[PDB]
């Protein structure tokens, strides 16, 4: 027997600015996106979802500077919590 | 402790993990097979160097394996090279023994989406954001049915600095 | 004096269906995904974010029947939780 | 009870509002003017009619109103009415003394976008959700800066059914 399903289903995405706008990148220290996220999720992926983490990570980006970039969520069709669950 | 295997990466303790039917199911650490891959654009053939882009991969592929996925990294790839790595990826019979799996792209980018390799103003070289979920949902990557698909972008959305001016 | 704000923050989208599908809508009854939406305010507004109540209209769409539809949460810049503290 | 303002949307109590630097500031009951606009298109020139639009607007109309926003109802408008109602929205002064916004459309819609009264596959009249961003972020709309916008859109992102098949 044959079921239906989803085509699309479970996906987000996290982008590094909002449609229009830069990202920015240090020559030596790396990404500033990309260091953020490590930062984050090294320290939340104990306690929070994947979407609450990147919800965090937007606000770290919230009082701008020289270099300013906001971080954006899209696509989501998560239709459950992901928890990382680390160390198990 | 940082000598482990999930690193720097806070540790969920057992207490932690019972106090959290609407969280996705994690498969037994024993068995598991997680998956990811990291799509990393540094040198190109007119846009300038990507100078700090190994301190990127550096940084995306030990925060990966310490949340227990074994990573895959390309490097200077065009968009067609891109299209066929992600397909090639979405055919991995890994997934179907694992529980999720994480999608990194890290390039230049403009609006239309992340530029490839050998991208020009005159001769575009542009992976869409579309195509990357196309080629990871359930008709062309049916093993990742259910399960969630964390894709993270690195690129410019365009050429505007993103601010507006207000005052107090 | 002067400050600097992101052009783009605190911007949530909830669409009925995912990019190139459909959305459904019964002639008496309405359309699926906005009573479906009604419905689960009136329920998780008191308790619930914005984004974990949109989360839990997803999940109501999970099994899929003849007419199917996914709804999707696009470009999102919150940088904070969203309570509609109905009530108050 | 139903029959007050917030009518049939479970009321949040003061024991639970507590149990609540992560959240959205609320304005006080008494000062603030909450504001919300739904655009609803039923009837069409070339498109047939969306029967079942009225308790479309009826319900969102009353939920709206049930958690403290004053709506606005503008039916059967073009992509040109919608952007001129959109930026009528956006300066309107209320938005000061408010905390957040919501706006709904409801309409046939296309992978483009949200379709206007007059749309045709010859001669196109669509509304971008790219429009609608930008007409109420901080640049065009310095008003609702801080504050929590939501758009709600009821519409088809296409023709395909969103569907496939697999086997138990």
């Amino acid at each position: 027997a044959i079921k239906k399903a989803h085509i699309e289903k479970d996906f987000i995405a996290f982008c590094s600015s909002t449609p229009d706008n830069v990202s920015w990148r240090h020559p030596t220290m790396g990404s500033v996106f990309i260091g953020r996220l490590i930062e984050h999720m090294q320290e939340y992926a104990c306690s929070c979802d994947v979407e609450e983490i990147f919800r965090k990570v937007r606000f770290s980006f919230e009082q701008p500077d020289g270099r300013a970039q906001m971080p954006t969520t899209e696509r989501v069709t998560l239709t459950r919590c992901f928890y990382l669950f680390p160390g198990h | 402790t940082s000598s482990g295997s999930e690193g720097n990466v806070k540790l969920c303790s057992l207490e932690e993990a019972q106090r959290i039917a609407e969280i996705y199911p994690i498969m037994d650490k024993s068995s598991r097979t997680r998956l990811a891959l990291i799509i990393c654009n540094e040198e190109f053939d007119s846009i300038p160097r990507r100078t700090g882009a190994e301190v990127d991969i550096t940084g995306m592929t030990m925060l990966l394996q310490n949340l227990g996925y074994s990573v895959d990294v390309k490097k200077n790839l065009t968009a067609s090279d891109m299209t066929t790595e992600l397909e090639a990826f979405a055919h991995r019979p890994e997934h179907k023994t694992s529980d999720s799996t994480f999608l990194v792209f890290m390039s230049h980018g403009i609006r239309e989406g992340i530029c490839g390799k050998k991208h020009s103003e005159q001769v575009p070289d542009i992976l869409q954001l579309n195509a990357i979920f196309n080629m990871l949902n359930t008709k062309n990557c049916p093993s990742l049915k259910d399960k969630p698909k964390v894709i993270i972008i690195q690129a410019c959305a365009g050429d505007s600095p993103g601010v507006v001016w207000f005052k107090d």
